RNA sequence: UGCU
RNA sequence: AGAGAAAUCAA
């Protein structure tokens, strides 16, 4: 396949522009692969930068350069309607498509609209905070096994004995049966965040005045505090 | 560090990485035992081949997918640490090479793996000489023997036959030079080993004494305190324009007007009214930036730098001292309480629409009752619409201050009412701003529309006089220069009604815990301590001033105000806990004013919440 | 004032928020920052004897004094050496369980600690440019200086870092050849590894004087970070400890234990007065050495943790720009020791453009490590009461049963906190007997509820980037006040309003724009909220991402819907984002010798995060550089792909 | 060049 | 000029 020799291509311009960077160790990556210049904060400057002429860097493609009087294309950077463009008189994809480039998101919106709720009556309750799971997970994964796991669901090959060895099995099957749709319409870093995003079992200090499930635990900011209470299902 | 003679290059730069032998017992002798073992597996596996493959093949010491790839064609699997060094197709066995001094204790490790048990002196195990063929027992004899002479040459013995012994073990060491620059400036060595005996000394402390009144601030002495806020404030006013863009109204204002000075300033020449005239006829003819004129030079200031160096330099007299920064002492102005006033008066207008979020619970309902009650509180008031005339100033300077442009830019503060009429709150002048950091100011010249004019709360204003279809407003001018940062803050004022909204809510909610059903009508009575006594007063009206006093000191904001708040805190719990019938106890040389006090200078609001403080009882007994 | 302090219905530590200055600009700091960290210097000197004495102080190695010299009224610099071994005892013999964590930390996590976790931090200064550079740059400049000086590779792990820039310092001279080729000798290097760079807090909020900040450099970094990570393996297991884990259970423990009747309780909240200047290196080098020889730890360890002390006491803390001079209405910048000023004690100890500091410390370095010098004073047989520590801030607890005994043990606590160099603030901290009033880091505190009170407001404003993650970074933030107690019901959807008013103006949709004027003449309804259309979110909905809600709701319909999500659109072809891609998560567009450093960097990067899949989920640990790591890796997946050997051999034939 |  | 607050901006 193309992409074999994409790689060696890539691979032979790696090594013959930088020499002495090929030459670093391996273990080295966890320390350059932040190597930036760059440091307050985008927040300060979006409101001019989004009123700039042409602010949308946009790749060369199938766009039209003048619509109704649009100059949206200077042949590259864009402008800032085109998205807007792209949600009328444009192309469309499969419906399985959109159905699978959001899965966690559409199993966050559904339990939220599935659940009835009581007559909220006020107090004088204190809360107090306890850690506890962030949100609900397909399977209970210890967060040590999550790596593992994560592994055995996207490069089953790279792996070790012990690797499989300390890694829940179940969820790695339900996992790969929900992701291979998504794998193949996202990257492999957005895929291997939403993976973990429905694995992981990161404890969060959150309201307490009751016992709380994962369930419960996602929508915590609105159903209890220091005045109210409203009890779920 | 250096090779041996007796091993490759390769089998070295191999060797390099596999294991981090500068940080274990006995270095430079565990990389030299891996790399003997890592050459009998080359010689083992050097050059046979079986059914067209080669009969050895080495799993260590090379990338592990590799060895989990060619396990996977064999239907075998092993796990990291119990990893055979290599495997022999022919007889679909598997091996480590596992050197020992002694030859009688032959140990089978496991039973995943066989051993290949060769001694240093060069004989091989039983086992492992019938295993295996002549060739390769009489080479991995000669490399054993060269390593032999190789460690008698440099009497590596012990710590190799240490080594062979046991696992690796983990050690740190300093050098001796370094010791020696560690210990410089230090009494005690790297590990400090004192010789005094353990015990607790029992020193004479002081006493404790209780705060049997509470402290009174030290009210300050000087000149009133001028508005040095970027705006006017409370004495701000708007002109109604006919319905259109900021151009049309402006090009109205501009052919319906005429500028007479009322009031000249010293910090403000009348003469600079030329720019505001010039600016408004270039954003009245569509352009927003316009080039510079001679009054710019004192309007903005520029080149006032090196005039003014110059003037320093040749003034010079004297010999140089330290630098002694002197910030001038100021009382209360009385000014402050008729902002406290004029803020609270009521509007027309809502003077906040922010848009409804959505209802999908019941408690979501809850929360948007609350905010449009809140709205509703403090939206039909005079510090709304200056929240809002700040805003949009902000804003439309701050956007405008992004290039380093050298030339005028136009930024109107024109607000809208929902009829649709244009309202022409005032205007800000950008001038040649080449800012390079965020901390930098950048020049301006503040034009607006006051209420009244007073000289002593306006002393480097200057007030001119409009005429614009029979009516008269006046108009500020005032030279200014502000910083990025403070543009950027001040572009989000609408965040100080969070406070306010804070009180109100918690007030609400408090009523709502205490029945048990939300009411969003009950407005309690607050009661406060006003003009010394102690008068109640409505909540509608006490989150009313809230907001104003928390805008003053948003506009008000320096070291000196942060300092006194976070300095003042505890004083205010230690007022509550008197208040509750507590006793407040203070160590020896406890001054809680003096941290207070300190921060009392020249800020009006500083001031001002200071005498509001001592307005208020001493002791509650 | 009187306006804040409600007699009915609400308690004035309910008002405590108004007292804030949320909304208004943070003062910056101007000018050099040599005055003040020339103040700061000065302290330790001023106050380590009764009178000030500071032309004799500039003679003490280590901070040790008698207790007869200890400042019973105004501050006290320096520490009583048996007073600290007796209390480091104590500090061991309880909250063994705490300490036995450490025992593993030391056996087990310690040895697998990388030095790739130095990367993420502060901006550090290289002693190769001489310049405050990013810490990843900084970093590689480090290690690879040792790799040409060392003549060998450094080993993944932390202590392979340490034991590198141990064996560096004895080479009497180092080189960094490498067009580019500066030396070093060992004392330029020595001087260089104990040089502190200071700047200016900036944004701080909540004084009238600016402080100052330093940072360690990477020569030093590594063991700093192994003796704080063992500080905080410890704080972590101690009920007295206010760290980041405590401050949540601690104090609302403590404001909600019942009290006998008869006993007499009491609340003492205050600040340390002059905390990171009276506290001298030495007292955590012994307090450390305790730790580890109770533990039974090897020598190794002692020298590992002495080590960042021992270089902390020969500190050459960075002037900066000079004192400023006036002759009238000019100014002019002058380094300490060309004139006479009021810092002409501490001139003795100028060496070029830093200054030698023995006693006191600095700020930003150590915070942990000072926690845990405040506890174990604590650990005294007159303390019975509950203390909660946090740098520089605590809250103590006292149970007793007369007044007397209470305050002869609250002089008690303030007393053995002198004894390691901790002088409590006599005007900042306040002892409330009857019942609990108190305010700790920045809860305050009245009966049974304790209430968070931000210090800064939550930024209600995108963060940049696109309207999809930035919605979803205002929501979560806003999620996360609420969450916290800061904000409640009205306060939070009051927050969401504001932010989503901020929203919709700040990608220009907001009133009549260009975009806006766009939509109605191009006859392009808006269906999401950067659009303009109406808000999706509510106050129950901060966790939901807009397109599902919009979907759910019937909002996007379905062919839209296809649109917008296309993977092949052109315009475009990371914590908690939570946020799907689709057309509007785009991106806007924005010593010379380091650039293409940078983008050799990235390309290596980017080979290596195809053809290693399994680098993203976990860390990269492999023996071998990246060339054969690399080249490996093609090989194998060359050879397990569904090709014939013919084609196997054609691919490899070309990789060179 | 249009944030109540 | 002015902003400002312990020293800077007014390239």
């Amino acid at each position: 396949e193309c992409t074999l020799r994409a790689l060696v291509e890539e691979y032979n311009g790696a090594c013959k522009e930088a020499p002495k960077e090929m030459s670093k160790q391996f273990t080295d990556y966890n320390t350059f692969k932040r190597y930036t210049t760059s440091k307050h904060a985008p927040q300060m400057r979006l409101v001019y930068s989004v009123r700039k002429p042409w602010p949308i860097s946009m790749t060369p493609s199938k766009e039209i350069p003048l619509v109704f009087n649009g100059t949206k294309l200077k042949d590259t950077r864009a402008n800032i309607v085109v998205p807007d463009y792209w949600s009328k008189y444009g192309s469309q994809t499969s419906l399985e498509v959109v159905n699978a480039i959001l899965y966690a998101e559409d199993l966050k919106v559904q339990r939220f609209f599935s659940t009835e709720w009581g007559e909220i009556r006020y107090g004088r309750m204190l809360p107090f905070r306890k850690p506890v799971q962030a949100c609900p997970t397909i399977e209970e994964v210890n967060p040590a096994s999550i790596p593992h796991t994560l592994l055995q669901v996207f490069c089953p090959q790279y792996t070790t004995l012990d690797s499989k060895r300390k890694a829940h099995m179940g969820a790695v099957e339900k996992l790969k049966r929900v992701m291979e749709p998504i794998c193949k319409v996202q990257t492999q870093e957005s895929a291997v965040h939403i993976a973990r995003s429905l694995i992981d079992s990161n404890k969060k200090w959150l309201p307490t005045v009751v016992d709380h499930t994962p369930r419960t635990a996602e929508m915590a900011h609105f159903l209890c505090s220091k005045y109210h209470y409203v009890h779920t299902n | 560090t250096d090779r041996p003679d007796h091993i490759d290059s390769r089998v070295w730069e191999l060797s390099e990485t596999q294991e981090d032998w500068i940080t274990q017992v006995h270095g430079h002798v565990r990389r030299v035992v891996e790399c003997w073992k890592y050459t009998i597996c080359c010689l083992i596996s050097n050059m046979h081949t079986h059914r067209g493959a080669p009969q050895y093949d080495v799993f260590k010491w090379q990338d592990r997918s590799t060895i989990e790839w060619i396990c996977s064609k064999k239907k075998v699997q092993y796990p990291e640490r119990d990893t055979p060094d290599l495997y022999d197709n022919e007889r679909a066995v598997a091996y480590k090479v596992l050197l020992v001094s002694d030859l009688s204790d032959h140990s089978p490790t496991s039973g995943i793996y066989h051993d290949l048990a060769f001694n240093l002196e060069g004989e091989a195990e039983e086992s492992c000489a019938l295993v295996l063929r002549g060739s390769q027992l009489q080479d991995i004899k000669g490399f054993l023997c060269r390593a032999l002479e190789w460690v008698v040459s440099n009497n590596l013995t012990q710590e190799v036959v240490e080594t062979i012994s046991g696992e690796a073990k983990l050690q740190f060491s300093v050098g001796t030079t370094f010791r020696t620059l560690l210990k410089r400036d230090t009494d005690w060595d790297v590990i400090p080993t004192p010789r005094v005996e353990p015990n607790v000394p029992r020193i004479e402390g002081r006493r404790w004494t209780q705060m049997k009144k509470l402290p009174l601030l030290k009210e300050k002495e000087g000149p009133p305190s001028p508005w040095r806020a970027l705006l006017l404030g409370a004495d701000s006013e708007y002109i109604v324009c006919p319905p259109g863009t900021d151009q049309e109204a402006i090009s109205w204002i501009h052919s319906q007007s005429e500028i007479e000075c009322i009031r000249e300033s010293k910090s403000t020449p009348a003469s600079v009214i030329t720019c505001l005239t010039s600016s408004l006829q270039s954003f009245a003819e569509g352009n927003p930036v316009r080039s510079r004129i001679h009054e710019d030079i004192i309007a903005f200031g520029i080149n006032k730098k090196q005039e003014k160096k110059q003037s320093a330099s040749s003034s010079a007299s004297g010999e140089w001292k330290r630098a002694e920064y002197q910030v001038e002492e100021m009382s209360l102005p009385p000014w402050v309480e008729e902002e406290m006033v004029l803020l609270r008066s009521d509007q027309e207008d809502n003077w906040i629409e922010l848009e409804k979020n959505a209802i999908y619970t019941e408690v979501d309902g809850v929360a948007e009752g609350l905010v449009d009650k809140y709205i509703e509180i403090v939206g039909r008031t005079k510090v709304a619409s200056v929240i809002e005339k700040w805003q949009i100033a902000a804003t439309r300077t701050f956007s405008q201050l992004h290039t380093d442009r050298s030339r005028i830019t136009a930024c109107p503060i024109i607000t809208r009412d929902p009829s649709g009429n244009c309202q022409f709150w005032g205007m800000v002048l950008l001038g040649p701003h080449h800012v390079k950091r965020d901390t930098d100011n950048a020049p301006l010249l503040i034009a607006e529309i006051m209420g009244e004019d007073t000289e002593e709360k306006y002393p480097k204003h200057s007030v001119f006089s409009l005429k614009v279809e029979e009516k008269q407003f006046l108009l500020s001018l005032k030279i200014t220069s502000f910083s990025r940062n403070k543009l950027y803050t001040f572009s989000n004022i609408r965040r100080v009604l969070i406070q306010p909204a804070s009180i109100y809510s918690q007030v609400v909610l408090s009523r709502a815990a205490e029945n048990n059903s939300l009411n969003l009508e009950v407005n309690p009575e607050i009661q406060l301590y006003l003009e010394g006594a102690q008068r109640g007063m409505t909540l509608y009206q006490w989150v009313r001033m809230i907001l104003c006093l928390e805008f003053l000191m948003a506009i008000y904001n320096n070291p000196q105000m942060e300092g006194f708040l976070a300095n003042m805190r505890r004083l205010h719990m230690s007022r509550h806990a008197m208040m509750e019938r507590r006793q407040v106890f203070l160590p020896f040389g406890s001054r809680p004013e003096d941290k207070v006090n300190e921060c009392i200078i020249n800020n009006p609001i500083v001031a001002y919440l200071a005498k509001g403080w001592n307005s208020m009882p001493n002791v509650y007994y | 004032m009187n306006l804040f302090t409600p007699l009915s219905e609400i308690n004035p530590t309910t008002t405590q928020e108004l007292l804030y200055a949320y909304t208004g600009p943070a003062p910056v700091a101007y000018g050099t920052r040599t005055r003040a960290v020339l103040e700061n210097i000065i302290r330790p000197y001023q106050y380590f004897y009764k009178e000030p004495n500071v032309q004799r102080a500039l003679d003490i190695k280590t901070g040790c004094k008698e207790p007869e010299d200890i400042n019973v009224e105004g501050p006290s610099s320096g520490f009583h050496t048996a007073s600290v071994l007796k209390l480091a005892d104590n500090f061991f013999r309880k909250y063994r369980p705490a300490m036995e964590k450490l025992k593993y930390w030391i056996l087990v996590k310690l040895p697998k600690l990388k030095y790739a976790e130095l990367s993420k931090g502060r901006q550090t200064y290289s002693f190769i440019h001489k310049r405050n550079l990013p810490a990843p740059i900084a970093l590689e400049e480090t290690v690879e200086f040792l790799e040409q000086n060392l003549r060998r590779k450094i080993g993944p792990t932390l202590l392979s870092y340490c034991q590198a820039i141990a064996d560096v310092m004895e080479l009497d001279e180092t080189t960094y050849e490498g067009t580019y080729t500066i030396k070093f000798s060992r004392e330029e290097l020595w001087d260089q590894m104990r040089t502190l760079n200071t700047m200016w807090k900036h944004l701080e909020r909540g004084r009238l004087n600016r402080r100052t900040i330093a940072t360690p450099s990477m020569l030093i970094r590594g063991f700093v970070k192994i003796v704080e990570d063992a500080a905080k393996e410890i704080l972590e297991n101690v009920p007295t400890s206010g760290v980041p884990v405590g401050g949540e259970e601690k104090l609302a423990k403590l404001a909600s234990k019942q009290t006998f009747h008869t006993a007499v309780t009491g609340e003492l909240s205050g600040d340390q007065e002059k905390f990171n200047e009276c506290l001298d290196p030495d007292a955590m080098r012994l307090m450390w050495t305790v730790f580890l020889r109770k533990l039974g730890c090897p020598d190794w360890i002692m020298e590992l943790f002495n080590i960042p002390f021992m270089v902390f006491k020969s500190k050459l803390a960075d002037m900066g720009e000079g004192l400023v001079y006036t002759k009238g209405k000019l100014t002019d910048r002058k380094p300490l020791g060309e004139m006479p000023s009021e810092f002409d004690d501490l001139v003795r100890n100028v060496v070029g453009n830093s200054i030698s500091c023995r006693l006191g410390m600095f700020m930003g370095m150590y915070n942990l490590t000072s926690t845990l010098l405040a506890l174990i004073s604590i650990e005294r047989e007159e303390l019975t009461g509950s203390h909660v520590e946090s740098s520089d801030d605590f809250i103590h607890f006292f149970n007793c049963k007369t007044h007397e005994e209470m305050f002869k043990q609250a002089e008690t606590l303030r007393l053995t906190l002198k004894l390691v160099g901790i002088n409590m603030s006599p005007s900042k901290c306040i002892l409330i007997s009857p019942a609990g009033i108190g305010e700790f880091n920045s809860k305050f505190h009245h009966r049974d509820f304790v209430g968070n009170v931000a210090t800064e407001l939550p930024a209600l404003v995108p963060n940049g980037t696109n309207p999809m993650t930035d919605l979803a970074m205002g929501l979560n933030v806003i999620k996360h006040s609420v969450n916290t107690g800061q904000m409640n019901l009205c306060t939070g959807a009051l927050a969401m309003r504001i932010f989503n008013h901020a929203y919709k103006y700040a990608y220009m949709a907001l009133g009549v724009t260009r975009r806006t004027r766009f939509m109605e003449e191009n006859a392009i309804t808006p269906l999401l909220t950067n659009q303009g259309a109406s808000p999706v979110h509510s106050f129950s909905t901060m966790h939901l991402d807009e397109v599902a809600l919009r979907r759910h709701l019937g909002l996007l319909d379905e062919e839209t819907l296809r649109r917008i999500l296309n993977p092949n659109n052109p315009v475009t072809q990371i914590m908690e984002d939570y946020s799907v891609p689709s057309c509007f998560k785009y991106t806007l567009s924005r010593h010379k010798a380091l650039l293409n450093k940078e983008e050799r960097y990235q390309r290596v990067t980017s080979i290596i995060n195809k053809l290693f899949p399994e680098v993203l989920i976990q860390e990269a640990s492999a023996p071998g550089t990246v060339r054969e790591s690399l080249k490996r890796r093609l090989e194998l997946v060359v050879e397990r792909s569904d090709l014939d050997e013919e084609r196997k051999k054609r691919i490899l034939s070309r990789i060179f």
